[PDB]
């Protein structure tokens, strides 16, 4: 601005020209090589880094069924815990471009039919799904569903 | 014995830092009779701890002579005369700590008498 | 002086500063002009080195004057900090003597540590 | 001798004195305060310059005699018996006799006593006076009653009475209050209405 | 004065950046526009450095001249013993703060008795510094020292000590009578208000916290620095919610360290 305005003025009238460097080059060099002397002397990793952070209850494995090595991804978890029971195994469809987005829970409501138990279970865990925040994790679905086993306890007895 | 000389290893590392601490002191408050004296503990304190460091390298070379156990093996996880001389004198020092308690209590009670007695005459 | 010459120094910097900017766009445009197809009057160019070095001049002036006063004045608080003439060579004596005796001592004892 | 405060509440524009009261009185309720007692203040003038007599509830073995501009003097109630034995060399001046009645409330070390200016029957204005127990050097602690006073007051709140203005590490005294008195009681006379 | 040492060495670092941000300019307008893929990109990369050095040139000359406005004014062998005497202090200021923040002492095991003569001089030279705490010896019931430390018109604060080591403290406030009937110290009482009922159990914690093992002295100095600053008592605002009064009290809690105001309710 102040006490540099004319070479900000010549510099911009003067650009584009394609001897422009030149000119530069010209006009400069040799008086700062006078004064300073010479020149200078598979499957994606956010979920590897999801699944080896898991809790020892989870077992997240690779469904041995459906595409592989491809956009998105397919679990099969599973449930290790004394104190919840053993439930049906769940089904995980990680999409590509797994964060900025939210994983699907494959549903499979005819294993959750057949006793009382699974049936609050599955009720339960469509609730918290409901409560659940957008672009949400793994281990969100995850513990959402331990929760959800450990309520279909206690509400039982 | 060796289990003892890791504890004095111990505090001669524990000493040795303490000492360099109370030398930087020192040479923090030396103003350019009391400047000899200054000059006296100085080179003490040195003294002192250069013997510090040879006794550490005894220590170290004793009890490294005297390991067929790694460690993490030695943590437990979830899933014969002398242990008579210990009763003995568990046994007497219990007894003179409940004396030692009787004599506590009578002097706290005395001290406690004195100043009710002393507070109460104004 | 320092600081006058300080007041002295300051818009001779703004004016060696002026000079050089302008004169880097004199000889800019006269070198884009003959590097463009353009005419130009040759005239009074007034090379653009001179004023570069005589900037850089006038800065070696103000950082030897700014050092210099600094350093008198870090000198007299430290002065001040520590009569008759002997009894000033006597105390300034003693105080190189027991500055040499606190050196000696860490340097014979942090070699008596080790080697 | 903690810093005090006194000021006059306005009319509010409509209700009656009793109404504006019991507003007051109660936004004291909603903070907080807790009713300790009732509070008489009064003041009665005397001539021959005028001289005043006022009593406060608070030092209740106490009379203030305040010389307008002058000093004050602080004595037991037996003055009031002088004034008596006096008589004819200091006329009474009645119908000056000038009280506040109210309630006063506690609230954490402060002091607020809300009090209805009674000239004879009629009730004419609404005193407040805000007490700072721990604080004695007047124009330090003056921000503390400042918030407090914009806590409850809101609008109408006052500011630095002019025996603040003497500008010191002046001890405050309780003259200063009966001084603050007496210039809000000059104040609703004058303004009688 | 210090002020101008700093002012120099400011100006000094002031000049060095004027020089070389003007031949950064001339530096960088000497290689000319780069490349950078986008032929809008490289001219947007080439305008705003040249604009930016230029900015930096104009700030380092405004700041030159600010320094300007704001200046103001064998023999070899005393002046090399003073420079290395001044390095040494710092040096040592420097790494007896780092080993003392981080001792490796555990305990003092390996393998009080004073004069009052000695209390009395203590307390004494902590009372010729802070010219506006006065504080006032006296032993009422033995060698326990008994000690009256008035502080503006603000604090009357009673210390108990025990052979040179704080051991109680209560805090009443200017007015309030300190005295019983026969003018003796009221070792055993309260304070009428809720403020200096806080003040005390503030400084029964600022006399817990204070403790030094063996060296009584840093204590002693360390807890009347402590309590200096509550001389700001009833102006100082709290440095959490802003306000003076959080239930009527004022910011009664002077931080450890950091002597600054806050509510204890605003920790
Ligand atoms: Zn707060």
């Amino acid at each position: 601005q102040y006490l540099c305005q004319p070479l900000l003025d010549a510099v911009l009238a003067n650009i584009r020209s394609p001897v422009f460097n030149h000119s530069l080059y010209r006009t400069f060099v040799p008086a700062m090589t006078a004064i300073h002397g010479p020149p200078i002397t598979s499957i994606p990793s956010v979920l590897q880094g999801e699944v080896a952070r898991l809790d020892p209850k989870f077992l997240v494995n690779l469904d041995p069924s459906h595409c592989s090595n491809n956009g998105t991804v397919h679990l099969i978890c599973k449930l290790d815990d004394k104190d919840l029971p053993s439930v049906p195994p769940l089904e995980l469809s990680v999409p590509a471009d797994y964060p900025a987005q939210s994983p699907l829970w494959i549903d499979r409501q005819w294993q959750y039919d057949a006793n009382p138990f699974l049936q609050s279970v599955h009720r339960c865990m469509t609730s918290r799904l409901l409560q659940l925040p957008d672009k949400h994790s793994v281990t969100a679905l995850l513990n959402t569903w331990a929760q959800s086993v450990h309520q279909a306890c206690l509400s039982a007895a | 014995n060796t289990a003892s000389l890791c504890r004095i290893g111990q505090e001669t590392v524990q000493d040795i830092v303490y000492r360099t601490m109370e030398i930087f002191q020192l040479l923090r408050n030396m103003q350019l009779g009391t400047y000899q004296d200054r000059l006296t503990k100085l080179q003490d304190n040195l003294r002192q701890l250069s013997v510090l460091f040879r006794k550490l390298r005894l220590v170290y070379d004793k009890c490294n002579e005297n390991d067929p156990i790694p460690v993490e093996q030695l943590i437990p996880y979830v899933e014969s005369e002398e242990r008579r001389e210990i009763a003995e004198v568990n046994k007497k020092l219990k007894q003179k700590n409940q004396q030692l308690k009787q004599i506590m209590d009578q002097l706290r009670n005395l001290i406690w008498d004195i100043n009710a007695m002393l507070a109460m005459r104004n | 002086d320092p600081v006058q010459r300080y007041k002295m120094l300051i818009p001779q910097l703004k004016e060696s500063l002026q000079t050089l900017m302008k004169v880097a766009a004199q000889n800019l445009i006269q070198n884009t002009n003959i590097d463009n197809g353009q005419k130009s009057s040759d005239g009074p160019i007034q090379r653009f080195d001179k004023c570069l070095e005589e900037f850089y001049a006038l800065c070696d002036q103000l950082e030897l004057c700014l050092r210099l006063a600094h350093e008198c004045l870090s000198q007299s608080c430290d002065s001040a900090k520590h009569l008759p003439y002997p009894q000033y060579l006597a105390v300034i004596k003693a105080q190189i003597s027991c500055a040499k005796d606190i050196h000696t001592a860490l340097l014979d004892c942090a070699n008596k540590v080790t080697g | 001798m903690g810093v005090t405060c006194v000021s006059q509440m306005p009319v509010a524009e409509g209700k009656s004195v009793q109404q504006t009261v019991e507003l007051l009185t109660r936004k004291l309720e909603m903070l907080g305060a807790e009713k300790q007692g009732t509070f008489c203040v009064d003041c009665e003038t005397y001539h021959t310059k005028l001289m005043y007599v006022m009593h406060n509830s608070e030092y209740p073995l106490s009379c203030f005699a305040l010389f307008e501009n002058g000093p004050c003097l602080i004595a037991d109630t037996n003055f009031d018996v002088l004034m008596v034995k006096l008589k004819g060399f200091f006329q009474s001046a009645k119908a000056s006799k000038i009280e506040t009645r109210g309630t006063r409330y506690q609230y954490c070390d402060f002091l607020v006593k809300v009090g209805t200016v009674t000239m004879g029957p009629s009730a004419r204005g609404i005193s407040v006076e805000v007490e700072y127990g721990p604080c004695v050097v007047a124009s330090d602690c003056w921000s503390l009653l400042l918030e407090f006073l914009q806590s409850f007051l809101g609008s109408h709140t006052p500011g630095a009475p002019a025996v603040f203005g003497n500008r010191h590490d002046a001890v405050y005294g309780p003259a200063d209050t009966m001084v603050q008195y007496m210039e809000l009681f000059n104040k609703i006379r004058k303004q009688q209405q | 004065v210090s002020v101008n040492l700093e002012a120099f060495s400011q100006a000094i670092s002031a000049i060095q950046a004027l020089r070389s941000s003007v031949s950064r300019v001339f530096d960088c307008l000497k290689d000319g526009m780069r490349n950078k893929e986008t032929l809008e990109g490289r001219e947007k990369a080439f305008i705003a450095h040249f604009q930016d050095n230029l900015h930096s040139v104009n700030r380092d000359l405004n700041e030159l001249e600010r320094l300007s406005n704001l200046v103001g004014k064998l023999y070899s062998q005393l002046l090399q013993a003073y420079k290395w005497s001044n390095k040494l202090q710092y040096h040592a200021g420097l790494a007896s703060g780092l080993l003392n923040q981080q001792s490796l002492k555990r305990s003092a095991n390996q393998m009080l008795v004073l004069p009052p003569q000695y209390v009395d001089d203590v307390i004494s030279r902590i009372d010729r510094m802070f010219p506006e705490m006065s504080i006032h010896l006296s032993r009422p019931n033995g060698t326990s020292a008994m000690l009256l430390v008035t502080l503006g018109k603000v604090l009357k604060v009673i210390v108990v000590m025990r052979s040179l080591f704080i051991d109680r403290t209560i805090v009443k406030g200017y007015n309030e009578n300190v005295y019983t009937e026969d003018g003796k110290l009221d070792i055993w009482s309260k304070s009428n208000y809720q403020v200096f009922q806080k003040v005390t159990d503030h400084a029964t914690t600022a006399l817990l916290h204070y403790q030094l093992p063996q060296m009584p002295d840093v204590v002693v100095r360390s807890f009347m620095t402590w309590l200096r600053s509550y001389i700001k008592l009833f102006q100082a605002p709290c440095q959490r919610c802003g306000k003076f009064l959080q239930d009527g009290l004022p910011p009664t809690w002077r931080d450890f360290r950091t002597l600054e105001a806050f509510h204890d309710t605003c920790r």
